[PDB]
Parts: structure tokens; sequence; C-alpha cells
């Protein structure tokens, strides 16, 4: 959840937010260790509770998030149903444990591409086209994630928007991301540089992935 | 002496608007049935499966032309090869289905299979089922056959599903067509056009139009 002002500026400019709990558990092994876990599921609820009792009342949250990349869990499904239940004027969504589980009501994959697939085990990413007419699926697709935006990039861009168009189901997405998480640093002179992971002495770090 | 009078143009016609070249005549088989007066007049095959196809049910509805008696018997029997697998027999009268009773003209024979052999393009898996018509004590009145295939065939999830498993249908449409004989199809040609279609990675045919 953001700075409480964010929501005002949206409010009143006019853009669409998804609003998201702070969980995301993705360095664990496996994603889903914590949020598969029932002694977590207080801890999580809050999280996302709290989130819904304070932001439920701005115009422009019009989805809500169960975080990011924490697996998919029995916490998910639970947390799932009580939103539906307390906000029944909000879609939910969420990408864990292959972006189309029973915690979401969007089908909302992270980098996965326009006509190619890539078929990892358990957590599939299908082409967007492919995805929307497996069997059985029914789901709008709105990609949380795609088009990774890291220095020279946005290769393809225009493949997503003509595949957006075309399909009624395909609704669009969200641009990994806004800007770059580089950080003030200072020569000898004073003289202003931008830095990344690593430049601090951090370690380990993932060095020019923060942008 | 038969005398028959073809027309070339009928209201028929106008539900007959193939692509294809116009002709007309006797151009299929004349042939000439001899039926007992006491006859099988219709019969019904289905084959119904358990969930991995380790058994099924073979039901056929028999129908009678004729003076219904008491004596009459259908007996279906399914034939693999030289070896009976299945037989059921039973005296005509179907069972209840409304308020003025059922078919005393009807009988369905149910016939166990366990683990029948399957049918498919890729392996063509056939029994013979006969339906005899008979009196109680195994006079044979006449005997009707068909090659039985046992399949399903479902739409299941938005998937056609042959024998539990999704179809991917290499098709062809085929008209009946001889550059000599015009429409007249013979087994010769029928069978030529089977083989290259299948020496050619085809599964399927549509009988386009007609
Ligand atoms: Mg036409
Ligand atoms: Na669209
Ligand atoms: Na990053």
């Amino acid at each position: 959840p953001n700075h409480p002002l964010w929501y005002t500026l949206c409010d009143r400019y006019g853009l669409y937010v998804v609003d998201e709990a702070n969980i995301e558990t993705h360095g664990m092994v496996p994603m889903n260790r914590l949020t598969d876990d029932p002694r977590w599921l207080p801890a999580m609820s809050e999280r996302v509770t709290r989130m819904v009792q304070r932001d439920r009342n701005h115009p422009s949250v019009i989805i809500w998030s169960l975080g990011n990349e924490s697996g998919h869990g029995a916490n998910h499904d639970a947390l799932y149903r009580w939103i539906k239940s307390v906000d029944p004027s909000r879609p939910v969504q969420y990408e864990g444990g292959g972006a189309d589980t029973t915690a979401t009501d969007i089908i909302c994959p992270m980098y996965a591409r326009v006509d190619e697939d890539q078929p990892f085990p358990a957590v599939p990413k299908w082409s967007i086209k492919k995805w929307l007419s497996l069997p059985g699926e029914t789901r709008p697709l709105i990609l949380c994630e795609y088009a990774h935006a890291m220095g020279n990039s946005l290769g393809g861009f225009a493949k997503y928007w003509q595949a957006f168009r075309q399909y009624p189901r395909l609704q669009g997405g969200f641009v990994w991301d806004w800007v770059d998480q580089s950080l003030i640093k200072y020569d000898e002179n004073g003289n202003p540089w931008s830095a990344y992971g690593g430049d601090f002495g951090d370690t380990p770090n993932d060095r020019q992935f923060c942008m | 002496r038969l005398a028959v009078m073809v027309l070339r143009w009928s209201d028929g016609s106008y539900l007959e608007d193939q692509d294809m070249w116009r002709m007309s005549g006797i151009f299929r088989d004349v042939s000439l049935l001899h039926k007992p007066t006491t006859q099988i007049s219709d019969f019904h095959v289905a084959t119904r499966f358990n969930d991995d196809f380790s058994r099924a049910v073979l039901e056929a509805e028999v129908q009678m032309c004729g003076e219904l008696r008491d004596y009459l018997r259908v007996t279906v029997s399914l034939w693999q090869g030289e070896t009976q697998v299945a037989s059921g027999t039973a005296p005509f009268g179907g069972e209840i289905i409304d308020e003025r009773g059922g078919y005393a003209d009807r009988v369905t024979l149910r016939l166990n299979v366990e683990n029948p052999k399957l049918w498919s393009a890729e392996i063509p898996n056939l029994y013979r089922a006969v339906v005899e018509l008979h009196t109680a004590d195994g006079t044979l009145i006449e005997a009707e056959a068909c090659d039985v295939g046992f399949r399903e065939v479902r739409i299941e999830n938005g998937l056609l599903l042959l024998n539990g498993k999704p179809l991917l249908i290499r098709g062809v449409n085929r008209h009946e067509h001889h550059p000599l004989h015009g429409q007249v199809m013979d087994e010769q040609t029928m069978v030529q056009d089977i083989l290259l279609m299948k020496q050619n990675n085809f599964n399927a045919v549509r009988c386009s139009h007609y």
C-alpha cells in the first residue's frame, strides 16, 4: 500500500489503481512455504485486511491484490474470500502460483509473451493469446507485469498492443516499471552520480537490476 | 419390368446447391431385398464406458414389424474374429415409457464387455454384432449384422474427445467424383482414396456435402 496521498491524487487526476497488500515472500523455498502455513495466516491477514479497511473508499482503487511473488498457499485462498465477502465492488487478483489460480479473478501473469509459450514446470507462462482459451478458462487477462524496461529495452512492445487491441479478453497490462531505483552518491568533488546494487558495499547484491 | 422416370430438376434441387457438377440419373446401386413378414425393421447399437474405458456396455435396441408373439426372441451376439465375446437374449417388450405402456414391438439388449478393444483411426478395432430374430426354441427367422467400434465421442471442457483423449483432426473434404463415371462411386476408387489419405497422414474425412 502506498503513501495515502497517492490514492487521493489518483482519485482527482484519474488513474485506475491496483492496491496491493504488503506481502512478498519471493526468497522462500518453495515460494509458498510461508503462505501455505496457517501459522503465518494471522500475519498475512493483517496486511490484507488493514489495507482494505484503509483504502476501500477510494474510487481510483478498482482492483485489490493479495501481494506479489509468494507462491500460492491456502492463506491466499482464505484472504481472497475475505475480500470478496467484505468488498464485492472490486475484483481481487494475485499472480503467485501460476497467475490463474483460485485466488484470482483475473489471469494476471508476469512476463508472459504474446505468441511464445514458456512451459515451466508447475507454473508455466503460456502465450497470452493461448492462455485465454485454455480448456475451461473464461477470465480476463491483464498482465500484472510485462515489457521489462531495464536499460535499452521495450523491444517488441508493439506486439503486446497489437494483441491487446485484437483480443477482447486481453485487457492490457502494467509495464515493469515506472522509475529506475538508482540512488545518488557523490565523488570527491561533490559531483552526484547514479548508483545501483553493490555501490554501497552491500553484498550479496543484484547490481543494475534495481533500474 | 421396372420403369423409372428420373427428373433432372425438382423442388429437391433447391436443397442441392453444392459446389459441384450438376448431373442426374440412377447413379448409385439398385437392389432387391427379401425380408420375412416378421422382420427386424430397425436396430441401434450404442457403446457406453466407465471412466478408464476398461469396461463397456453394448446396448442394442431392436425393432420388429409383423405379428407380435410371446415366442419371439432377439439375440444380439458380439464377435471378435471367430470368438464370441458376449451374448444377450430377450423376448420383445420394452420397459414402460408412459401412461399407455411401452413398445411391445421393441427390445433392448445389454451386453457387458470387459477391457473392450477400442476403435480409433489409429487402431480401427472392430467387433461383429449379429442380431438374430428367432423363436424361443431357437429357430432363426432372420439375422442382420454390423461392424461395431467401441468408442466414445464427447465434448468436455471445450475439447472434442475420442475415448477420453483430445483429437487432432487431420481432415479433408471429399466429394464423390470420378473423371470418367461422374458421380458414380466404385469400391476400387473409394479404396484408392482411403489408402492415399492415410498414406498422407490424414485421419478424417468430411462427406462434403451429402
Ligand atoms: Mg456452396
Ligand atoms: Na482487448
Ligand atoms: Na528489478
